[PDB]
DNA sequence: CTCTGAATCTCTTCCCGCGCGCCGTAGGAC
DNA sequence: GTCCTATCGATCTTCGGAAGAGATTCAGAG
């Protein structure tokens, strides 16, 4: 191809294939002419040498070359790797009908939806646009909707808004790591550039709202909306693959809100009356008559699905707050209130987001998470839950614990001095008289941030848990816990050199306070090592992934059950002591391999080939067991592939 | 106490408390001086261009018998300066001029010359200059040279477990670095057998190199050990005992004499022992035969008698050898001593290694081991082993790299030559066998004084010894061959060599980097990066974490907060703040001398090797203005340790608490409270923040950015002291004063600011007045403001009023909300231009023209271009207008247009023109304009030395001889036809009538020659007819998607650009900027940000206390009392500041700067206590818990407890999302194979990468995969038969089958590889 | 006299996207 | 100045990758 004006591209192989041939011309002529032995074993070397460049250039003793040492690309190195056909334009590609941008949050999305800018889904849609401006006959064809398109007449919104007015749209960031990384929504028309997702989704990406740019594709048949919609659309997707664990898990500011709401403050404005629902409840909050917060009693109602499924309705008085029963409102009707009763925090909501699934199904569960959502962000409002740096508390003690310390330190040192313990002993044991004075600086720290809220119980004071700002994040579970607290205002402590060996004293400061210089300077010790790390392992992280996909891509589940009876046995995996995993970890899902029989003698408890889903695994918690056989794929007896049974429950099923 | 006239306007209320007893330094000598370096000659030879040319000339040819030398250079001024150099896209450069002489000698005679002929100084290139902003100019594109630092030149010893063997063992290493030539190896085999490579060839026998030198094995078993003796007398074969040679190790057999035994069988020998072994004088004693049945022998023994062998160097003893050479008469059988712990016997194990005899055979051996098919031969064995280590064309330790080396070997003395010789091998291997007999210790690669940093001086005097190595090679042939006679130095040589070297230097290396000039900070920190990758460095993809982590000596060196965090973090750092390069290039920084008890103010600069060898006080410790430290004891560091010692004790302090980090981070208030993640993302983030429309101040700062904006070098600053004469805008002129005049001059400084242009990263860099007509300037003053700087002060952002608050979750995550109020401010506006140009040519078919006259287009486009076929100025314009109407011959409408989304206003078009070729009016609109702008600066000298000389007329008449009967309404050198006797007076008027008419005269040539710079065309490619060049300027706003950050490394999208109504607003309804989440400052530990947020609030409070006493009418002693008592707050700080004396006049002035908010510095790691921000914030009358309680607009309900409110500094990132959002439905493909382009650049395709496809894999989803690899990007078929299904709705794909798979096919086949489809 | 141990050499691999920026055969002979 | 032909067939490709595995080279001996 020619470039910038009359200049060829330098276009490798015809540097190479001109190599050849000309060192081809030369033999012929040589030989034809009759050359003796030594002129044509050089110019038959030189073509061998050539022909060498040309197959495979550099395998030789030296690539060769026509800049400044650039080895001229040959055909081995088109194949080939990273920059060649198989990984750089077979397996995957660059594709039409896709576009980019920054996203941010739009708050106001209903879970399947994302807003996507009008002026990408008019360049993006623009086939299916001409596909209803000839059937409104509006234009009389391609010729001219390209024209009335390009004017972006006032009609071709209410067109577009007719195109899209269900098409899915996936979405995925880069990279990828995992299925949940692409996702299928349903547009919805924006008037910024952004591209608006949904707050809860972005947690699946590991997309954070930064900066952080996401790519869109359209599908464009019949079978890829199909496709899109059955499997892909964010609905159907709340659960991991790799572990039976939501992937909807709350957004840290939902449960901040959902943690404020459902607190108990011993004193509050409307406190100790009784109500006769929620309705009345929210009406006496949103008047400003009783505080959310104010402890309350209420009729309730609740509802339970029967042993054949159908709904058992109940009622009574409940005592709770006001708002645990502003939050009753939004559950759908079949859980028990037993769940919403208690200041609820990260692990408790998403066991309630959890137990959703587990009783009434998806559908509910998926807008049941969509109210959450919106109810957290709107009294995480109210609640104004600012910080400041009046909230950041010094256990006062800290400055004794220090001082004791110190002197201790001294007499390892004083020892040292009179050569009375070794140089060993004496440093080992000074990072373990820091390290305990360390556990107490935390301790008297979380003891304070707890100790901060007294008040008076109308008569005498009486205390409470602290709604002190930075305690409530840390014990909602919201961001910060123990580990950001304890360096923010107890102690940042032992730090460590760049060989990993720990420093002989401290820092005792922390962040509310000052570092002073060196400090500061060790402080960079770690978090440069952090830093490199990340940078580093993000390469080898990648390189594991791929030999995984490539060594498993070849396994489909091909046979529902391949008629083994052999398996293997899972336990609670009991070591250094205590188990640190239960057997309703392992075995939970998997189908057994054979008969399971009641702890004792003969008496058979689960049939031999039976899915030991969750009512199964409580039953055999409720049982003496301690060993179980399943069956496993390692052990499937179909070939080319697995059976169904042998691999056992589909995680995200 | 004084401050500058461009202090004493904003006056920086200061909360540093530490006296700043260094000044930082003009923040890029690290560059200048090292290019000074460069161009400067200097007849110590060392250092410059000099040193190059003396490094390769004199040069000649044996054959020849005769030589050009070098005898002295000179360096023209360059042939365009920097702004018109810029214009006219040329590189700034100047011509390299030498004076050659060549030698011609004759045979036969003394070499008296027969001639020689110094050539009137041969051109020999064009080096590049630098700028004074530290930049080169290179294709008009401003270049900057990084610093490399890499391992200095000298010997360095090493060792390592489990990398290597893994029995637990470790192996030693030492190896020879010169600064150029051959690196030399040596190392130990795991069996203590010593071995040496050149340049990690492969492995030979050490000894080989003394072989090679022509030891004999004699002689290096007397160079490496120690002898032990045995005389043959009193009895057979007694042995010199040397006492101290036994001690630890057990006395396994018998040794006794003379009285008390020393020690007997199986015992420890002590020094109670070795005492009596002394005071019973052991000098000769009895052994038993297996004693000496163990030796090896020292020397050679040949019996003299039959003239033949019986034992030689290094051979192994034994009872019936000794007889039979005892025997033989050989009364002295001389050996070695070598105790397995203190003299392991490492070099006798390597002579059992050696192949080698003597010399010869070695030098074979070096030659087939090094030279693989060439044939060894003594003649020419020496042309390789003499070029690898003793001649200066091939080995060169330069006098850093000797100095390393002696100080490693404990030399006396530093002066040395470059290259090695025998001793100076054998230290080494000396050296290194003390290491692993156990007493001695390796270093540290990664230490501070083992890498040094090379700069732009001397990479470019590298690049240009490869010039004169290529001219080398080229002369001497020229010479050897030619005739002598008729040849001249500038027949000898040539420019091309050299030219090409350097010029692909500063156009193209790995280190001549494109310059960051997004803003004045980002400027800096880049012509101060030091930089470890590039030539001779390593590699971003190869190291680990040995080199990308700190280190203990980069404390005051390299700061450990501000590097690129990414794949290269910490292959790239930041020079500190106060740190500076040795004379050697190591990097040393400065320290106070603390001197018995006192801590006097001297400063002695250390660097990382002299450092290790005192204890150095932190810089917070405190002294009693005497200047004794307060604090009884003392934290200090040492030897990388750190530990508390005495006062008195201690022996050097730091300088300033800045001392640790760059200017990248020491912009950061607070710094002392941040995370070091978020310190680094802070300093990273500062330098791309693009310079807003009306940029301002940082209410909270450091103090740096006095700095930072001076010394870049962006805005203007007044050369020389006077008065502002006019101002414009465009231009500034000052009369500056006779104190500072050169006598002959006008005395008249203009200063032509530079208005709207492109940065390097299209933001625009318009320089704005701050001085007013007939005001007082003084020498360094800013006169004129940069980008992102006001009353320079760097001024990267906005000082934006958030609160920190959750609100209905459009700040989730990190998302920052903002009101409508701060767009409708224009308070982000950003102008971003753009360069568009149109080339001509006189192409194959024939030569283009531009024109209106444009094939297939009517005036519905035309409209917009003038007559000429350019677009007027001022035209606003789209995608698709055409700016310039070229047209191609056999005709083709090919023309400029602008690319399809971008939209601008034309601000302004250039025009190029070859020699030869014609004009056009829009060529002469340009014209008229430069021409005109030079004419009427060159005019406002002539007018004012015109009036002067008038002047030197009229007073020396009037004064005396008066002819004033009619005066001033004459032409005053009509003023001579006046009747004037001839009296001195009228040979005066005619004298000075002649200083009159030469005046004009004067200017006569010198707007000749300016209007002939410009009349002249331009240095245009090969093939180009004329350019043109059209810049749209964008005035680009805020919204959604668009990225801003804080300083503290918090950053954000903006998310929704709310109504005011919708903002909080507090109990006095004014409402807050931004709603910031509050949740991102517990969880990234980065709390420095909320006592900016404060201290920036309070802040305001004294601007809005001063905003009042202003819009009251206050009188200025009450509004002098005010202010006085803001600055004299807080405790003992470190500024002081009298109102009293400003005036009036400047206290108003000052009021009239402060009445946004008091501007504050908060030096980084020395700020206000938050005691003192309560302080501040009682003197406003706001309310010292920081926080208030705010309502939401709506409802306006109120918030339940109040939260943060104040003013945080926000800057807006250059990744603004309009530059981002791309979208494409059908357009090109590429031409190899059928997939889609890539880009926005090009109307590209995203990637639907490998990972992706596993995603889909990963579903069920195979209809989607095989669409999305094939119908909608690879199938040439399939997706034209895919489009028209969509538009007539059909929804169905007919898929077939890749064309880049049969790509495949056909390159595999194009190897003899038959791949086939097969079809059962 | 070469058979299983071990020893030195080369070859091969090293995240995904993305956006800028520039820079892009020479020398000799007729 | 343009067109055609060839590369260090009279040097010196960078030491600062690790690894990890194989092909290919050598011990102590039956
Ligand atoms: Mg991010
Ligand atoms: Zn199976």
């Amino acid at each position: 191809v020619p470039l910038d004006g009359g200049r060829f591209a330098t276009s490798d192989l015809n540097d190479l294939y001109r190599r050849v041939i000309n060192r081809n011309n030369r033999l012929k002529r040589l030989l034809d002419l009759a050359a003796p032995d030594i002129i044509v074993r050089n110019e038959k070397r030189m073509l061998q040498e050539a022909v060498d460049a040309l197959l495979d250039n550099g395998r030789r003793g030296r690539a060769i070359t026509g800049s400044n040492k650039r080895p001229l690309k040959s055909l081995a190195d088109m194949i080939k790797g990273k920059q060649g056909r198989f990984r750089q334009n077979l397996l995957g590609k660059r594709v039409d009908y896709s576009g980019r941008s920054v996203i941010t949050v739009g708050p106001y999305l209903r879970l399947h939806q994302c807003g996507l800018p009008k002026k990408m889904a008019l360049e993006l849609f623009k086939p299916f646009i001409y596909g209803k401006l000839e059937l409104r006959g509006l234009a009389t064809t391609i010729k001219a909707a390209k024209k009335m398109v390009e004017r972006e007449e006032a009609v071709v919104w209410d067109i577009l808004d007719e195109v899209i007015r269900e098409h899915p749209v996936l979405l995925n960031r880069a990279p990828t790591l995992h299925r949940l990384g692409i996702q299928a929504f349903e547009p919805v028309l924006i008037e910024g550039k952004a591209i608006q997702l949904h707050p809860l989704v972005c947690a699946a990406y590991n997309a954070d709202f930064d900066g952080d740019q996401m790519a869109v594709h359209v599908p464009l048949t019949l079978e890829a909306q199909l496709e899109a919609r059955a499997l892909m659309m964010s609905t159907n997707n709340i659960l991991s693959p790799a572990n039976g664990e939501p992937i909807i898990v709350p957004s840290q500011d939902v449960v901040l809100g959902l943690y404020y709401m459902t607190r108990d403050c011993v004193n509050a404005k409307g406190e100790g009356m009784v109500l006769t629902g929620p309705k009345e409840a929210e009406r006496l909050y949103r008047s400003g008559l009783a505080s959310l917060h104010a402890r309350v009693k209420v009729r309730i109602t609740e509802y339970e699905k029967d042993a054949n499924g159908e709904l058992v309705a109940k009622t009574s008085l409940k005592d709770t707050t006001v708002g645990r029963a502003i939050l009753w409102m939004i559950v759908p009707k079949g859980l028990p209130y037993s769940i919403v009763n208690q200041a609820l925090g990260k692990k408790a909501i998403s066991k309630m987001l959890n137990t959703c699934y587990r009783i009434l199904g998806l559908k509910p569960t998926v807008i049941f998470a969509d109210q959450i959502m919106y109810t957290g962000f709107a009294y995480a409002a109210r609640s104004g839950a600012s910080v400041g740096i009046d909230d950041m508390v010094i256990p006062e003690k800290k400055h004794e614990i220090i001082s004791e310390a110190e002197a201790e330190v001294a007499e390892i040192q004083e020892q040292f001095q009179s050569g009375l313990v070794t140089a060993g002993e004496r440093y080992n044991k000074v990072i373990d008289i820091w390290a305990a004075a360390n556990d107490r600086v935390s301790k008297a720290m979380m003891d304070n941030l707890q100790t901060e809220t007294v008040i008076n119980r109308d008569g005498q004071e009486e205390k409470q848990v602290s709604f002190n700002s930075i305690y409530m994040m840390a014990d909602s579970g919201a961001r910060g816990s123990a580990a950001q607290i304890r360096q923010l205002a107890g102690m940042r402590g032992l730090m460590a050199k760049p060989d990993g060996s720990i420093i002989e004293t401290p820092i005792t400061a922390n962040f509310r306070e000052g570092l002073n210089v060196l400090q500061y300077f060790i402080s960079t010790h770690g978090a440069r090592k952090g830093l490199a790390d990340t940078a580093l392992k993000t390469a080898n992280s990648g390189y594991l992934t791929r030999r995984l996909v490539d060594v498993a891509q070849d396994l489909v589940v091909t046979e529902d059950d391949c008629g083994t009876h052999e398996g293997i046995m899972m336990t609670p995996v009991i070591e250094g002591g205590d188990v640190k995993e239960p057997l309703r970890d392992r075995v939970l899902g998997r189908v057994t391999a054979e008969d399971v029989l009641k702890p004792g003698t003969a008496d058979i408890l689960v049939p031999r080939n039976t899915l030991l889903h969750e009512q199964w695994c409580d039953l055999l918690e409720e049982n003496s067991v301690d060993a179980v056989k399943v069956r496993s794929v390692v052990s499937c007896d179909t070939d080319f592939g697995v059976c169904a049974h042998c691999y056992g429950r589909d995680l995200a099923r | 106490m004084v401050y500058s006239y461009t202090e004493k306007k904003r006056i920086r209320k200061d909360f540093g408390k530490r006296p700043q007893v260094l000044d930082v330094p003009y923040l890029l000598s690290i560059q200048l001086d090292s290019f000074q370096k460069f161009i400067e000659q200097d007849p110590e030879g060392q250092y410059g261009l000099e040193a190059a040319f003396r490094s390769v000339f004199p040069i000649q040819s044996y054959s020849g018998n005769s030589e050009l030398q070098y005898v002295s250079y000179r360096l023209g001024e360059p042939v365009f300066d920097v702004q018109e150099c810029q214009i006219r896209g040329v590189t700034y450069s100047a011509p390299l001029r030498v004076k050659l002489r060549l030698v011609i000698y004759e045979r036969e005679a003394p070499e008296g010359t027969v001639k020689d002929i110094k050539e009137q100084e041969v051109y020999m290139g064009e080096i590049p200059l630098m700028t004074d902003n530290g930049t080169f100019v290179i294709n008009g594109t401003e270049r900057v040279i990084v610093s490399q630092l890499h391992r200095s030149p000298g010997v360095f010893f090493d060792s390592d477990k489990g990398k290597t063997h893994s029995s637990g063992k470790v192996l030693y290493n030492a190896r020879i670095i010169p600064y150029r030539g051959s690196w030399l190896d040596f190392e130990f085999d795991p069996k203590d057998n010593l071995f040496v490579r050149i340049d990690r060839r492969r492995k030979l026998p050490a000894t080989i190199i003394l072989r090679a030198l022509n030891y004999t094995t004699e002689q290096i078993l007397d160079l490496f050990f120690e002898k032990v003796i045995f005389e043959i007398r009193d009895n057979k074969l007694q042995m010199e005992l040397v006492p101290e040679r036994l001690r630890g190790e057990t006395a396994s057999f018998d040794i006794e004499a003379n009285g008390k035994v020393y020690v007997e069988k199986g015992r420890r020998i002590t020094a109670r022992h070795i005492r009596q072994l002394e005071k019973d004088d052991v000098k000769l004693i009895e052994v038993p035969v297996e004693y000496i049945a163990g030796k090896v022998v020292a020397k050679d023994y040949i019996d003299e008698s039959t003239g033949e062998l019986i034992c030689a160097a290094n051979m192994e003893l034994s009872l019936d050898l000794l007889a039979k050479l005892s025997q033989s008469g050989h009364k002295r059988i001389e050996t070695l001593f070598t105790n397995d712990l203190d003299h392991g016997p490492y070099i006798s194990e390597t002579l059992r290694v050696d192949p080698t005899n003597d010399r010869l055979s070695a030098l074979v051996e070096i030659y087939r081991m090094m030279r693989p098919g060439e044939p060894p031969t003594r003649e020419a064995a020496e042309s390789l082993f003499e070029n690898l280590f003793f001649s200066e064309d091939r080995y060169d330790l330069s006098a850093v790299g000797r100095m390393k080396f002696n100080r490693s070997l404990l030399r006396e003395e530093i002066e040395g030559s470059g290259i090695l010789s025998k001793d100076d091998i054998i230290d080494v291997m000396k050296k290194l066998i003390d290491i692993r007999n156990g007493k001695g210790e390796v270093d540290d690669i990664d230490h501070l004084g083992n890498r040094r940093i090379r700069s732009v001086g001397e990479m470019a005097e590298n690049q240009f010894r490869v010039g004169l190595v290529r001219v080398e090679r080229a002369v001497k042939e020229r010479l050897s061959l030619g005739d002598l006679d008729t040849l001249m130095p500038q027949d000898m040589i040539n420019a091309k060599p050299i030219s090409a070297a350097v010029k692909e230097f500063f156009g193209s290396s790995q280190l001549s980097q494109f310059m960051d000039q997004n803003n004045p900070l980002s400027e800096i920190t880049h012509k101060r990066r030091i930089s470890a990758l590039g030539p001779g460095g390593l590699t971003r993809e190869r190291a680990g974490f040995e080199v990308r982590d700190v280190h203990p000596t980069h404390y005051g060196r390299v700061c450990p907060i501000e590097t690129p965090e990414g794949p290269n973090i910490g292959l790239i750092n930041s020079l500190s703040v106060y740190a500076q390069t040795n004379e050697y290039g190591f990097l040393e920084t400065p320290y106070r001398k603390v001197t018995d008890g006192v801590v006097t103010d001297e400063i002695h600069y250390l660097s990382a090797i002299e450092e290790g060898n005192y204890v150095i006080a932190q810089a917070n410790s405190n002294l009693d203005e005497e200047g004794h430290f307060v604090e009884d004891l003392v934290t200090c560091r040492s030897k990388g340790e750190s530990s508390l010692f005495s006062r008195d004790q201690v022996d050097y302090m730091d300088v300033s608490t800045q001392q640790v980090v760059s200017v990248g981070a020491s912009l950061i208030p607070f710094l002392e409270h941040d995370d070091a993640n978020r310190a680094l993302m802070g300093a990273n983030m500062q330098r791309q923040a693009v310079p807003t429309l009306r940029a301002d101040k940082p209410l909270v700062g450091t103090g740096m950015e006095r700095a930072v904006a001076v010394d870049s070098g962006v805005t203007a600053v007044a050369k020389r002291g006077g008065v502002v004469q006019y101002v414009d805008a465009s231009r500034i002129v000052i009369k500056v004063n006779e104190d500072e005049m050169y006598p002959g001059e006008a005395g008249i400084d203009i200063y032509n600011l530079t208005k709207y242009t492109r940065s390097n990263q299209n933001t625009c860099i318009n320089q704005m007045p701050c001085v007013s007509l007939g005001e007082p300037v003084e020498r360094g003053d800013v006169l004129a403001d940069g980008p992102s700087t006001d009353l320079g002060e760097l001024a990267l952002g906005q000082n934006m009023r958030v609160a920190f608050m959750p609100w209905n979750g459009y700040n989730f995550e990190d998302s920052i909300l903002v009101s409508e109020r701060v767009v409708q401010e224009d308070r982000f506006t950003t102008i971003h231009i753009q360069e568009l140009a149109c080339v001509s040519r006189d192409t194959k078919l024939g030569p283009e023209e531009i024109t209106a006259d444009i094939p297939n287009v009517g005036e519905a486009a035309l409209s917009k271009l003038d007559e000429s076929g350019i677009v007027y100025i001022g035209a606003e314009v789209t995608g698709g207008d055409i700016l310039v109407g070229k047209v191609t011959p056999k005709v083709k409408d090919s023309s400029l247009r602008v690319p399809n989304g971008v939209s601008g206003t034309v601000i302004d078009v250039q025009v190029f023109t070859r020699d030869g070729v014609e004009k056009d009016k829009r060529a002469l609109e340009i014209e008229e304009m430069q021409l005109k702008q030079a004419k009427k600066d060159l005019s406002e000298e002539l007018q004012i030395l015109e009036a002067g000389l008038f002047s030197r007329i009229r007073a020396v008449l009037v004064a005396g001889g008066v002819e004033a009967e009619k005066l001033d309404k004459l032409p005053r050198d009509r003023w001579l036809e006046l009747g004037l006797t001839d009296e001195e007076k009228q040979n005066q008027l005619e004298q000075l009538a002649e200083q009159y008419d030469e005046l004009k005269h004067e200017f006569e040539k010198k707007l000749e020659a300016k209007r002939r710079k410009i009349t002249q065309g331009d240095d245009l490619a090969p093939g180009v007819l004329k350019i043109v060049k059209v810049y749209l300027a964008v005035k680009r706003r805020i919204q959604p998607g668009d990225k801003m950050a804080g300083r503290h490394g918090n950053k954000g999208v903006i998310s929704k650009i709310n109504p005011i109504e919708d903002m909080p607003y507090d109990e006095n309804g004014t409402p807050v900027d931004i709603v910031l989440n509050p949740l991102g400052v517990p969880s990234r530990m980065n709390i420095g940000q909320i006592l900016e947020t404060h201290l920036g609030m309070a802040a305001k409070g004294i601007g809005d206390k001063i905003n009042a006493m202003l819009k009251q009418q206050q009188e200025v002693a009450k509004l002098r009392e005010f202010i006085q008592r803001a600055y004299d707050l807080g405790a003992d700080v470190r500024q002081k500041v009298d109102l009293s004396t400003f005036s009036d006049e400047e206290v108003m002035r000052l009021a009239e700067n402060l009445r946004k908010g008091m501007p504050i510095a908060t030096p980084v790691f020395d700020g206000a206590k938050e005691a003192e921000i309560k302080e501040l914030l009682k003197l406003g009358d706001l309310p010292t818990s920081g926080q208030i309680r705010l309502y939401d607009g709506r409802t306006g309900e109120q918030f339940e407890r109040p939260v943060t409110v104040g003013y945080m500094y926000m800057l807006k990132l250059n990744h603004l999302v309009d530059d981002k959002m791309h979208a494409r439905s059908t357009g090109s493909y590429s031409l190899v194979t059928q997939q889609p382009l890539g880009g926005k650049a090009q109307f590209g395709g995203q990637r639907f990468g490998e990972m992706e496809v596993w995603a889909l894999e990963a579903y069920g989803a195979a209809y989607t995969l095989q669409e999305m690899l094939t119908v909608k990007s690879d199938d040439v078929n399939g997706r034209t038969k895919m489009y028209k299904n969509i538009v007539d709705g059909n929804h169905q794909m007919e898929p077939g089958m890749p064309e880049s798979f049969n790509v495949l096919l056909k390159e595999i086949r194009s190897l003899g590889i038959n791949i086939e489809l097969e079809d059962e």
